[PDB]
């Protein structure tokens, strides 16, 4: 396998903000990365499927951007109820790697 | 018919106005048939890319045409489920427009070819559609037919209706038979023509 | 479709540990249950997609053969056995249905997750 | 898929006086009782027409092509059927493929890899059918078909009694292919003497086909092994 990065822990705002959470890749892939979200102590979840496509089940603010070598996931209402941990999937045998999303 | 029948739903065209499409004949004109998802309409059309656009099917950015859809969730969804369909989304490099690729091969996720029976790492690249009508808005099939137009150095024998006015006896008008103009009366004439000859 | 996972083991070394998830509802395949580990204190990483009908054994690095997943016939029940317990393999394991191709009955590529373990 | 019939020998073609056949309408103009000076492209009168007979006789050349081509054939066991023509023929080039044989009129411009040898003759002995005609290979790059109806023809062949006269002219101005064409029947003139009368050639129909052309090739109709009718040509 061949190692990637994602975002920094410290990304802390308010209410009504734009993130810019980011997967830095290694390989021209579109529909193999996905956003995927894991509760501290709760139930997890995906985020988003892909860049260009969304899941059925999820607030629209959760948003995916980006085609290169980073992908960007920005939330357009930022609340206290998405305190998650975020992670990033790439590649067939999926390296992932870490991730944490916390306001403070 | 291509104007009317408000279910035809997309009526959006980038090259000329559908209805300046009267005059103006061409060459020859085409059409297509494709069956795709909600959201996969948007990705036909220029300017967009989607798993659409770029793995089966890359329109130009800008061509003489544009493309027609409407909703057949009482044509083309079955209960039990509409299987024949198939799309390609596993290709390797980017598409060149105006052609079709039947093959019947093996896509690999990893660097040495995997071939065979399919699995992990080794899939293939035509999948299989379902177009139930009980899902949502995005899934249901929108048939596209796209019409091309060219100018291509041949006579044109492709073109609208043609207006024909009433006709007008014993008074001063402007006749424009068959494309020849001109001004004056015109009275009934007692002078046989043969049928190989149109103008005296 | 929804994935139940089994209670944990020893923690003790010296012992293999085996886990299983029981996907209720849903019998279907060629859909890889893959396993990933999650902890407040290190990442994620795939341990391993396990297909019914084709029973492939395709994983990743640096744990080949210190795991084994198997299933049965059909969805069911799906069986992970790991040996050489050890102090920093520590996690909750998860098992999910990850999107890919399918040779079933051929009707979604993404047919949407919505199914997890409780956590054990 | 054609097969070499050969067994060609090689007798020179006639040369025959054109006297006054020729002449055709060149525009859709009515006009009483007047005269009118045109300047188009016509055939000059007493000519040097080339002379092709088909009886034992196997004529069926490459003749050149030069923006327009008066055929005038007298049978009657009608084995003239159409004309194949292009430049190259070898499906690297537009191949144009008129053809009238039972019930049909096809107009082809198509892509077509012609054979060295063409044409819709010869199966059983001599029994006219409906075989061995799929002279070109395949169709690869068809660009325009057309249907027409059939004109006035005979059935099977038969030697002698030359009543049947057909005049065309072909030509292809500036990307249309012109056809004009007078079939006078009860001319009696079995013993050759291309007659001397006056005629008009009337149209029948317009191509828009627009392709250049080189040269042309007519047709007739075991793929070696038939006996033939009486027939000429000019
Ligand atoms: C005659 O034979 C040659 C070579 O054997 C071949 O190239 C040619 O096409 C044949 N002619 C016909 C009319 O089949
Ligand atoms: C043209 O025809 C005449 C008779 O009609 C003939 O004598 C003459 O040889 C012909 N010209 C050529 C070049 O053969
Ligand atoms: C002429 O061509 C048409 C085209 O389909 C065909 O239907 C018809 O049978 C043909 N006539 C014959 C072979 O006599
Ligand atoms: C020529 O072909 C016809 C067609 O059946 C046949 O009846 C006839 O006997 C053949 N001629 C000879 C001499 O065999
Ligand atoms: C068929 O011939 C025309 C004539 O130039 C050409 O433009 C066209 O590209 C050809 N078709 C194909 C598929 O190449």
């Amino acid at each position: 396998d061949i190692q990637m990065t994602q975002s920094p822990s410290s990304l802390s705002a308010s209410v009504g903000d734009r993130v810019t959470i980011t997967c830095r890749a290694s390989q021209a892939i579109r529909n193999d990365l996905g956003w995927y979200q894991q509760k501290p102590g709760k139930a997890p979840k995906c985020l988003i499927y892909a860049a260009s496509s969304l899941q059925s089940g999820v607030p629209s603010r959760f948003s995916g951007s980006g085609s290169g070598t980073e992908f960007t996931l920005t939330i357009s209402s930022l609340q206290p109820e998405d305190f998650a941990t975020y992670f990033c999937l790439q590649q067939n045998i999926y390296p992932r790697t870490f991730g944490q999303g916390t306001k403070v | 018919v291509l104007y009317n029948l408000a279910p035809f739903f997309t009526f959006k065209c980038y090259g000329v106005s559908p209805t300046k499409l009267n005059d103006l004949c061409f060459t020859n004109v085409y059409a297509d048939s494709f069956v795709i998802r909600g959201d996969e309409v948007r990705q036909i059309a220029p300017g967009q890319t989607g798993n659409i656009a770029d793995y089966n099917y890359k329109l130009p950015d800008d061509f003489t045409g544009c493309v027609i859809a409407w909703n057949s969730n009482k044509l083309d969804s079955k209960v039990s489920g509409n299987y024949n369909y198939l799309y390609r989304l596993f290709r390797k490099s980017n598409l060149k427009p105006f052609e079709r690729d039947i093959s019947t091969e093996i896509y690999q996720a990893g660097n040495k070819p995997c071939n065979g029976v399919a699995g992990f790492n080794c899939y293939f690249p035509l999948r299989s559609y379902s177009f139930r009508p009980t899902y949502g808005v995005g899934h249901q099939p929108y048939r596209v037919v796209v019409l091309s137009f060219e100018l291509l150095h041949a006579p044109a024998t492709v073109c609208g209706p043609k207006k024909s006015t009433n006709l007008v006896k014993n008074k001063c008008v402007n006749f424009n038979f068959n494309g020849l103009k001109g001004t004056g009366v015109l009275t009934e004439s007692n002078k046989k023509f043969l049928p190989f000859q149109q103008f005296g | 479709v929804q994935l139940v996972q089994s209670g944990a083991e020893v923690k003790k070394p010296g012992s293999s540990v085996k886990v299983s998830c029981k996907a209720s509802g849903g019998t279907f395949s060629n859909y890889a249950l893959s396993w990933v580990r999650q902890a407040p204190g290190q990442g994620l990483e795939w341990m391993g997609g396990i297909i019914p009908i084709f029973g492939t054994t395709n994983y990743a690095q640096k744990f080949q053969g210190r795991v084994t997943i198997t299933a049965d016939e059909s969805t069911s029940t799906a069986y992970m056995e790991l040996s050489s317990l050890r102090s920093e393999d520590t996690a909750v394991y998860y098992c999910a249905r990850l999107d890919g191709y399918s040779f079933g009955h051929d009707r979604y590529y993404q047919d949407g997750m919505d199914d997890w373990g409780p956590g054990t | 898929q054609c097969v070499n019939l050969t067994t060609r020998t090689q007798l020179p073609p006639a040369y025959t006086n054109s006297f006054t056949r020729g002449v055709y309408y060149p525009d859709k103009v009515f006009r009483s009782s007047v005269l009118h000076s045109t300047q188009d492209l016509f055939l000059p009168f007493f000519s040097n027409v080339t002379w092709f007979h088909v009886i034992k006789r196997f004529d069926n050349p490459v003749l050149p092509f030069n923006d327009g081509v008066y055929f005038a054939s007298i049978e009657k066991s009608n084995i003239i059927r159409g004309w194949i023509f292009g430049t190259t023929l070898d499906s690297k080039t537009q191949s144009l493929l008129i053809v009238n044989n039972a019930t049909n009129v096809v107009i082809k411009v198509c892509e077509f890899q012609f054979c060295n040898d063409p044409f819709l003759d010869h199966k059983n002995n001599k029994s006219w059918m409906e075989s061995e005609f799929r002279v070109y290979s395949s169709a690869n790059n068809c660009t325009f078909e057309y249907v027409s109806q059939p004109f006035l023809m005979d059935l099977e062949g038969k030697q002698g009694n030359f009543k049947n006269l057909r005049e065309f002219v072909f030509k292809n101005i500036d990307g249309y292919f012109k056809i004009y064409s007078k079939h006078t029947p009860i001319i009696v003139r079995e013993p050759e003497d291309l007659p001397q009368g006056f005629s008009a050639l009337e149209p029948l129909v317009d191509l828009p086909i627009g392709i250049n052309i080189t040269r042309f090739q007519t047709l007739l109709a075991s793929s070696s092994g038939w006996t033939a009718g009486a027939a000429a040509y000019y």
